[PDB]
């Protein structure tokens, strides 16, 4: 029922936020350097 | 550091710059949303 | 500090004109 | 006919428990007050000494300066120079960095 | 244009080869993107400027190129207007819009065929003239800067020249180069080290004084294809279609982008180090500098001092030129910059001048590029390949001229697939080969 | 070849899939965040906290000597340490 | 030496010529149907 | 046209000419082991069992003559250093002038099976075709293994009849091939224990005998034959590739770890031996009870035998080698003419200290010199110039206490440092090199280069037992994928 | 918990007084250390002149006394050779010599008091990795 893309874009930014959260966590992350 | 009037925005002013990208990123919802 | 939530919009702003064009029809 | 490293057998002299004047490199003399910066390039430059005193009758040496030396008189010894340690002008940078 | 009567989708901008095309409005449309990504990364570079910090410390691509044309920096690279960056940015970006503003709609709500409404110029590639004289206006375009420039280097400000008399500063430029064996003779020069046809480039008088020249040269130009019709053995030559024209056009890049990286990374003049970094070979003859001083201060002769391997630590002899800094050094004895210029001589670097007229600012500035050197991690921990995470500094150029290669290079891999597959129409065998009529099952057997 | 098991983009469409699963998701995404947060990850496999590597004074490492009486060493390790 | 300095370009530029007039002949001929 | 690989099928049926097959890469083996027997036996060394014992020598086959119990050459001499008691005619000459006759009538056997390839007994009754009947025949073969194999575990090793096994221990070594006795309680296992192998021989040798004779007797299921295709011939060689391959990777071990198998004089002392200071612990005991008990620290050095501190040498630990390191360990580190002394190192100040030994792992390496406690007193500098622990500058020394070196001490910087250098190697040595020329860098040890061996060799064997083991099964595949398609 | 309090302590005057520490002021210091610039001086080593080093130490049989949470901020104020003869303000950052330098010149007594504090803490914890390079990391 639900249309296919308004699933993939959003399931998308989770990668893309998911991933990018993890980015930043290796800037003040433990594995710094602080 | 932008013109002191303006210290309002660094917030946007942080972001404006991954729009570019964006563009190609939108270019496959559409292509999505019309089954290609 | 703030700078994420006005980032949120911006990037939500693109598929919702998909959106906006889902429902009213046209593009095709 | 027994032919021998030359520096590791010099290291086997006075120069290896102190700081040699004749041969040592200048690097050695920041491990005590004072005296790294000038005096040493006084120390290193001004001609190679027979006795470990001749370095206080150096030319124009300061009062002070003087004093430094003689105090730190302690420290220094000689041997003879040692063509392949100063030749290259080793003596001021011999290739030995942190 | 649907799908079927079309390419598929990841070929999906080649159905707008088809017809004329609905849109110029695509090009615009991103035509946009490239002057308002100067309009964000420039207040976003600014955004984050500080006037003290070396501007190549701050990962300052964007605004060393304001400063680079005398615009808020003055005595020494010091920023004194913050405002001037500022403002480029700004206008850019608002800029943009208008421009995306048009290609957004060109491409949606406009003539979805400007072949019929034609009229104007209008369109059709095979169209051999249309093609002549559009290029043409592009052509008094550009040249129409060129001057731009020249009045900016000779009218409105200046540009920055390190070369410049006291020091680095915002210097105008008044007498450009005349004599065409000069600025032209850059072509004929080498291409190896000692002379790169291009990129070795003393001043600005022959920078300005170059732009000049071809300001009118390229305006000769537009003014003249906008005229006439290219000759038969051109025709005879190239390839016409939409495509092979990108194709052509797209390798001109590919090479220019190689041209600027490989640009970027080696000159002093057009790229100051005062706002990039100090170039790589600057670096290893910087270090040369601090440490011929170092001991040359500590009290060694330097000059007459044999080295390790047989040659001499500080002082070297090259095989043309006479004398240069010795290491590993020796490969950048063609490094020039203004920081190291004055204790130059007849023969080579001077012993009596390197000895004794070597000051203090020299000292600091050579010290402060001997470290700040095009070297670092992805990471971003500028330093030796092994150095501990602590003091990080990317070069400006180690950017510039990195991605510009692989762009240029990956274009260069373009103009190839676009040549390929538009050589290709010129027999009609792009689509394939076909299973009836193929040149090699009907042909004599090699052996 | 002929193919029949339940299809995907039914359910990955599906009005189902997305009203189990929207509350049930980050149930886990949060599950496995507690399971941090507690700090028991830690616990759960001996991993040493950021707090905790070496001792206060020692500069040497907790490094097991002998594969027999290993339980032994650990421990005098994680004994002795903080 | 510097005859040999010459006697190459000659080499090189004999080459290099015979390459262009080669490619300047517009080769959209020499393929499957002269086209 | 029938390409190679495909050419030694031809037989494959007709077993006839394929007995004559295996009759002869069976009288081609053979040959080669009374062959390079010969060789080996060409070249041995008998002269000193202490510090040429024959791994060493770049001894690879006659290590085993020992094993199973041939001790010596009809020339009056022994492997253990014998004397008066010289073996009969089964003495390595023996064992080869044996194989080379064996061979040499299995090669005649052999060009027999081929012409007379045609024989009834090949020849099955109720169909008209060659057939050879495997699921018994196989069976059958068992039953004389452990007939065999048991005719040996009781028969053999346990004395009763004939020679023991190579074994000793850990001391000397004072190895020897004498009588054991198969000891079943639970140590039996423990692969070291030789007592653990009679055991086994004689004990399988019953499981052989019981599994032949059901193998003789009951026929396999309708569901296996299906299966493994038995009756195909192409399934036994996967079959036993399989096992073949795995009985390798055993012999690996046994070969490289310790084992009662593979003992400590015939094949080169294990490169563990030396991970640990097996050696020199196991002997600082001795010196050290001899010492506590009222001796010269000399008498108590000069009391530890040659061949052991020999042991302690890295030169002798099978790893330091070299792939391409092309010969025995003599024209290594030459051949070890005797024991110079223990060399202890020390201070200026009086302090003993060690050298830093090599792990098994660098071909090079920097000596140092650590206090007794792991402290670091003296080096061999590489900078110089900043050098804080020189031997000259911290006045290093060295004593010898046993050997032949004995009593004395060097005090001469240079000959100290070298001393040391030749230290991180164990136990310094004196090794005429000139005799057969060495080169100065090490080689590995009979051990060493079989378990290498067995290795690459097993490694491979296990793609033969997929590739046959696949094709047997698709035989049927094996032409084309079959012309039809489309269902599933 | 491990960047404890008196490990966070150190030694202020040339006569003992000592003025222990925050973890405030500490981050200072790496932020500053680093900004203040370890371009040539990163780690614990020095790149223009590598002979001399920042370890515990040296900066004691400096001249004057330089291990002094007060020592180095002569120093940073006004530098000095290790001879303490000659004034070295031109060729090393200073706040007497700001207009060489502009990363020097935001810098305050907090400022310094802080990136103080930094040089002779980092040993305490560090150990040797502090002076040496390349050998140690
Ligand atoms: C003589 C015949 C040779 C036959 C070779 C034929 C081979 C076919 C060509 C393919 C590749 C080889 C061609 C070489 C081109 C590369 C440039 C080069 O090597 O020459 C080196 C020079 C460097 O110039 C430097 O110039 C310096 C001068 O600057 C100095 O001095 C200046 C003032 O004089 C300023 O003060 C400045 O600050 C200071 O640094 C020094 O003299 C240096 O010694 C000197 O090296 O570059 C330049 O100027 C030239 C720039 C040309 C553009 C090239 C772009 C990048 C190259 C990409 C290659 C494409 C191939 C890719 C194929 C695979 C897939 C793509
Ligand atoms: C090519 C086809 C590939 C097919 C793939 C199929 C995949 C199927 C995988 C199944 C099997 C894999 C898992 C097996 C794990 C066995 C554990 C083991 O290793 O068991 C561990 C022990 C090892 O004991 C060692 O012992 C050493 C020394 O001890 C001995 O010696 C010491 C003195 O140094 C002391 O005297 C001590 O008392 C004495 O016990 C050290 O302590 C070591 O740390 C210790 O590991 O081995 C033993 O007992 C057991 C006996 C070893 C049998 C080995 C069979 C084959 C593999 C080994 C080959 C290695 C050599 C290869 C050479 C090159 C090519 C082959
Ligand atoms: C001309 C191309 C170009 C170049 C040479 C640079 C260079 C730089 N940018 Mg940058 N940037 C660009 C385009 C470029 N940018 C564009 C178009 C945007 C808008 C989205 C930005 C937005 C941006 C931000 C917000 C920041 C930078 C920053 C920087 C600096 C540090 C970035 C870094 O170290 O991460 C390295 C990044 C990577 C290694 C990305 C990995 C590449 C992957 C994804 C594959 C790429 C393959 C492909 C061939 C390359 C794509 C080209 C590129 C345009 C994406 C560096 C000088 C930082 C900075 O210096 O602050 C002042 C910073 O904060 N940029
Ligand atoms: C960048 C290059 C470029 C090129 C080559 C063109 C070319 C064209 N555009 Mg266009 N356009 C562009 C950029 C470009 N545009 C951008 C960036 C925008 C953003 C708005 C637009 C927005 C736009 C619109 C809304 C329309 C066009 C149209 C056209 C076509 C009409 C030609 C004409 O006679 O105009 C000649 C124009 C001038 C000579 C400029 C005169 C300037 C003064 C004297 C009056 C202009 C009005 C005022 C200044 C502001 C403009 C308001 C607007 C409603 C026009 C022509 C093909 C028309 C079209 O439909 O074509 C089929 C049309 O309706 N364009
Ligand atoms: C901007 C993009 C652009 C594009 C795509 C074109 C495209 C074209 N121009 Mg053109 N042009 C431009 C800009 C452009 N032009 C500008 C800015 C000007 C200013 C004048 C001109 C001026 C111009 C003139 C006068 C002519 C053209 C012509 C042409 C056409 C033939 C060009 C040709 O194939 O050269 C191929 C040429 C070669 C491959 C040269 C090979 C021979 C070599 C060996 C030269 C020898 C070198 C010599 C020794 C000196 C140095 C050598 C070396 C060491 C460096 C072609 C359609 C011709 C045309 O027919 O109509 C205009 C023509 O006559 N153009
Ligand atoms: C264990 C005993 C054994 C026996 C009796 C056989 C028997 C056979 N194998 Mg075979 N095989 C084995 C082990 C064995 N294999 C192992 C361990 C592997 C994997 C390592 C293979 C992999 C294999 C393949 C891929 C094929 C066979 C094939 C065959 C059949 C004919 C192939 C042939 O003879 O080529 C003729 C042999 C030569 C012309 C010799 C040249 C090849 C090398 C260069 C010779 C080197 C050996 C010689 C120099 C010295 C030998 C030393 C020794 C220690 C190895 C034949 C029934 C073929 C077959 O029947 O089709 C499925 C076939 O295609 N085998
Ligand atoms: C989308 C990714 C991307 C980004 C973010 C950039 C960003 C940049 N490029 Mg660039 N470039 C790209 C892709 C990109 N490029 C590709 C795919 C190519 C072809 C290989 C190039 C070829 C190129 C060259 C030759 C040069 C740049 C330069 C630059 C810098 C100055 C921009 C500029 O020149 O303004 C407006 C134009 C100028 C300031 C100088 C114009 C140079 C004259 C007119 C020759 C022709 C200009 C060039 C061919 C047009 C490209 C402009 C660019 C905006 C795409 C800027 C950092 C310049 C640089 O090195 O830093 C100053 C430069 O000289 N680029
Ligand atoms: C473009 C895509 C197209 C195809 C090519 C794409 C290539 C992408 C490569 C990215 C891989 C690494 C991601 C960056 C790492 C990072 O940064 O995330 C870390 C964990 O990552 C990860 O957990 C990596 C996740 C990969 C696991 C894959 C397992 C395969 C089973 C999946 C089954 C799914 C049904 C989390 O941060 C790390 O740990 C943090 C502590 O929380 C630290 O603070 C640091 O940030 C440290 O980096
Ligand atoms: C604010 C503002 C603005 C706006 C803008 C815009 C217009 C933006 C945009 C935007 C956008 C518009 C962005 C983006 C995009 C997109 C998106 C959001 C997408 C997506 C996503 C995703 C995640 C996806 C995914 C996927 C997958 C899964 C795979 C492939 C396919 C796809 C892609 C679908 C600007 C800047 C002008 C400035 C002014 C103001
Ligand atoms: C890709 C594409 C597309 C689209 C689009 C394009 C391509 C383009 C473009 C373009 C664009 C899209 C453009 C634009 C724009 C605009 C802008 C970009 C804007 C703006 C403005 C701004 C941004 C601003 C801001 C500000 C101001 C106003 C001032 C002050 C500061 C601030 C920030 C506040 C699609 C997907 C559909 C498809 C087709 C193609
Ligand atoms: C008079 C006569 C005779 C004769 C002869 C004989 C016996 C012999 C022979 C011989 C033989 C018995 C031979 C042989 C052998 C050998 C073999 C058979 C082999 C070889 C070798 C091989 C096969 C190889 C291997 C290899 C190589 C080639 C190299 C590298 C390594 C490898 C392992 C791979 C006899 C005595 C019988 C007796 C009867 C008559």
């Amino acid at each position: 029922r639900i249309p296919l893309w308004i699933v993939a874009t959003v399931a998308g930014m989770g990668v893309i936020v998911i991933v990018g959260l993890f980015f930043y966590g290796a800037y003040a992350g433990l594995g710094s350097s602080l | 550091k932008l013109p002191e009037a303006y210290a309002i925005f660094d917030p946007l002013v942080d972001v404006l710059p991954v729009i570019p990208v964006l563009f190609f990123a939108l270019a496959f919802v559409v292509q999505a949303a019309v089954g290609f | 500090i703030a700078q994420l939530t006005m980032i949120a919009m911006i990037g939500i702003a693109g598929p919702m004109i998909i959106f906006l064009l889902a429902v009213r029809r046209g593009n095709l | 006919e027994e032919l021998v490293n030359v520096v590791d057998e010099k290291l086997g002299t006075a120069y290896g428990e102190k700081i040699d004047l004749n041969n040592t490199n200048i690097a050695a003399f920041i491990q005590y007050r004072g005296l790294y910066p000038t005096l040493a390039k006084l120390i290193v430059k001004n001609a190679p000494y027979e006795s470990v005193e001749d370095v206080l009758n150096i030319p124009g040496l300061t009062e002070r300066q003087k004093q430094i030396l003689r105090e730190n008189l302690e420290h220094f010894t000689v041997t003879e120079v040692e063509t392949a340690l100063v030749e290259g002008g080793d003596r001021y940078n011999n290739g030995l960095y942190k | 244009d649907q799908e079927s009567s079309g390419f598929a989708w990841w070929a999906g901008n080649a159905r707008l080869i088809n017809l004329s095309g609905k849109l110029l409005g695509a090009h615009v449309a991103h035509a946009g993107l490239i002057v308002f990504w100067a309009g964000a990364m420039t207040l976003f570079e600014l955004a984050h400027f500080i006037p003290e910090k070396p501007m190549y410390e701050q990962g300052l691509i964007l605004i060393p190129h304001i400063a680079t044309l005398g615009w808020g920096v003055g005595p020494g690279g010091e920023v004194v207007d913050t405002f001037p960056f500022f403002v480029v940015g700004v206008v850019h970006l608002i800029s943009s819009a208008v421009l995306g503003f048009g290609g957004v709609y060109h491409a949606i709500r406009g003539p979805e065929t400007l072949e019929e409404y034609s009229s104007f110029f209008g369109y059709d590639w095979k169209d051999k003239n249309k093609m002549t004289t559009i290029l043409g206006f592009h052509l008094i375009v550009l040249g129409i800067g060129a001057l731009l420039l020249v009045a900016k280097a000779m009218f409105f400000g200046g540009l920055y020249d390190t070369w410049a008399p006291g020091g680095g500063d915002v210097r105008v430029i008044t007498n450009p180069t005349l004599d065409p064996r000069v600025i032209f003779g850059y072509l004929l020069k080498s291409p190896f080290g000692g002379e790169g046809w291009i990129v070795s480039v003393n001043n600005l008088e022959d920078v300005v004084g170059g732009h000049i020249w071809i300001g009118l040269i390229c305006i000769a130009g537009g003014i003249w294809h906008i005229l006439t019709t290219p000759f038969g053995w051109a025709r005879r030559a190239f390839i016409w279609s939409g495509e092979a024209y990108l194709s052509y056009s797209l390798g001109a890049l590919s090479m220019m982008g190689f041209i600027a990286t490989c640009f970027v990374w080696f000159n002093n003049t057009v790229y100051p180090s005062e706002f990039y970094g100090p170039t790589g070979p600057e670096a290893s003859q910087a270090q040369a500098m601090t440490f011929l001083i170092r001991d040359q201060k500590l009290g060694a002769n330097v000059g007459s001092a044999q080295g390790p391997t047989g040659l001499g630590k500080y002082l070297m002899r090259s095989p043309t030129g006479e004398i240069i800094f010795g290491g590993e050094t020796m490969r950048f004895w063609d490094f020039r910059g203004p920081w190291l210029e004055p204790l130059r001589g007849p023969n080579g670097l001077d012993l009596n001048k390197i000895k004794n007229d070597i000051q203090p600012w020299q000292e600091r500035r050579a010290a402060e590029y001997m470290t700040h050197a095009p070297l670092g991690s992805l990471n971003s921990v500028g330093g030796v390949a092994t150095e501990i995470n602590s003091v990080n500094f990317v070069s400006p150029r180690s950017w510039l001229a990195t991605s510009h290669f692989v762009l240029a290079f990956f274009f260069l891999v373009g103009h190839l697939w676009h040549a390929g597959r538009a050589r290709a129409a010129a027999a009609g065998f792009e689509k394939g080969i076909d299973r009836e009529s193929e040149p090699v099952l009907s042909m004599p057997s090699l052996d | 070849g002929t193919t029949g098991e339940r299809p995907f983009s039914d359910i990955i469409t599906s009005v189902r899939y997305w009203v189990i699963h929207s509350i049930t998701i980050p149930a886990l995404f949060i599950a496995g965040w507690l399971f941090v947060s507690t700090g028991l990850a830690y616990d759960v496999f001996g991993t040493p906290r950021p707090d905790s590597y070496y001792a206060q004074e020692q500069r040497s490492i907790p490094l097991v000597t002998d594969r027999f009486e290993a339980k032994q060493q650990v421990e005098t390790f994680l004994e002795q340490l903080k | 030496m510097e005859t040999l300095k010459i006697t190459v370009y000659i080499v090189v530029t004999f080459f290099v010529l015979l390459f262009v007039f080669g490619f300047l002949s517009g080769d959209p001929a020499r393929n499957p149907k002269r086209k | 046209g029938l390409p190679w690989y495909r050419v030694h099928t031809v037989l494959i049926n007709d077993p006839g000419r394929l007995i004559a097959a295996h009759l002869m890469h069976t009288a081609l083996v053979a040959g080669w082991a009374g062959s390079m027997a010969l060789y080996e036996l060409a070249t041995f060394d008998p002269s000193d069992p202490v510090l040429n014992p024959m791994w060493r020598q770049g001894m690879f086959v006659l290590p085993f003559m020992a094993r199973l119990g041939v001790t010596g050459s009809w020339s009056g001499w022994s492997i253990t250093g014998e004397t008066g008691i010289d073996p009969g005619f089964w003495s390595f000459e023996g064992v080869a002038l044996a194989h080379i006759v064996l061979s040499g009538l299995l090669f005649l056997a052999a060009c027999w099976h081929w012409v007379y390839w045609d024989l009834e007994l090949f020849r099955d009754p109720r169909t008209g075709e060659p057939a050879l009947d495997l699921p018994k025949m196989f069976g059958i073969h068992l039953f004389l293994a452990g007939l065999l194999c048991f005719g040996f575990g009781a028969f053999h090793l346990t004395g009763l009849f004939g020679p023991g096994m190579w074994v000793s221990d850990p001391y000397g070594l004072t190895g020897s091939v004498q009588p054991v006795a198969p000891e079943w309680g639970p140590d039996g296992f423990n692969p070291y224990n030789p007592g653990g192998v009679v055991a086994h021989h004689i004990a399988a040798g019953i499981v052989g005998i019981i599994a032949g004779l059901f193998h003789i007797l009951v026929r396999p299921p309708q569901r296996l034959y299906k299966a493994l295709r038995m009756g195909n011939i192409e399934t036994v060689l996967s079959s036993s590739i399989a096992a073949v391959f795995f009985a390798a990777f055993v012999v690996a071990g046994t070969m490289w770890y310790g084992s009662a198998t593979t003992p400590i004089e015939l094949f080169g002392p294990t490169r563990y031996q030396w991970d640990s200071s097996y050696f020199q612990q196991e002997i600082n005991r001795r010196v050290q009870a001899s010492l506590a008990s009222g001796a010269t620290l000399e008498e108590a050095w000069s009391a530890i035998p040659e061949k052991l501190a020999f042991y302690d040498y890295i030169g002798n630990n099978p790893a330091k080698g070299g792939l391409f390191r092309t010969g025995p360990m003599n024209k290594g580190d030459g051949i070890a003419q005797a024991w110079k002394g223990h060399a202890v190192f020390r201070n200026k100040e009086g302090e003993e200290l060690f050298v830093r030994r090599m792990p098994a792992f660098f071909e090079s390496f920097p000596v140092i010199l650590t206090d007794k406690n792991g402290v670091v007193k003296a080096d061999i500098p590489f900078r110089r110039a900043e050098s804080k622990y020189s031997f000259e500058q911290q006045g290093v020394t060295v004593s010898f206490y046993g050997g032949e070196l004995n009593g004395q001490t060097f005090t001469d910087p240079p000959t100290v440092k070298s001393y040391a250098r030749k230290a991180i190697f164990g136990e310094i040595f004196e090794f005429d090199t000139e005799t057969l020329n060495s080169d100065g860098i090490f080689r590995t040890s009979p051990r060493g280069w079989f378990t290498f061996a067995h290795a690459v060799f097993a490694l491979l064997f296990f793609f033969g037992h997929i590739w046959h083991g696949a094709r047997t099964l698709f035989r049927d595949v094996f032409s084309g994928i079959d012309p039809e398609l489309s269902p599933e | 918990a491990e960047l404890t309090p008196e490990v966070l302590t150190v030694p202020l005057n040339s006569e003992g007084k000592t003025i222990t520490l925050t973890e405030k002021q500490y981050l200072e210091g790496k932020r500053l250390f680093q900004y203040a610039c370890a371009s040539c001086h990163v780690g614990g080593i020095t790149k223009t002149n590598p002979s001399l080093d920042l370890r515990t130490e040296t900066l004691a049989l400096a001249t004057p006394p330089r291990d002094n949470i007060e020592g180095l901020v002569d120093y940073m104020k006004n530098p000095t050779t290790y001879d303490g003869e000659q004034e070295i303000a031109e060729v090393h950052p200073s706040l007497r010599s700001a207009d060489i330098f502009p990363k020097m010149r935001n810098l305050t007594e907090k400022d310094l008091v802080a990136i103080a504090g930094h040089i002779l803490v980092e040993p305490k914890i560090l150990g040797d990795k502090w002076g040496g390079g390349k050998v140690y990391y």
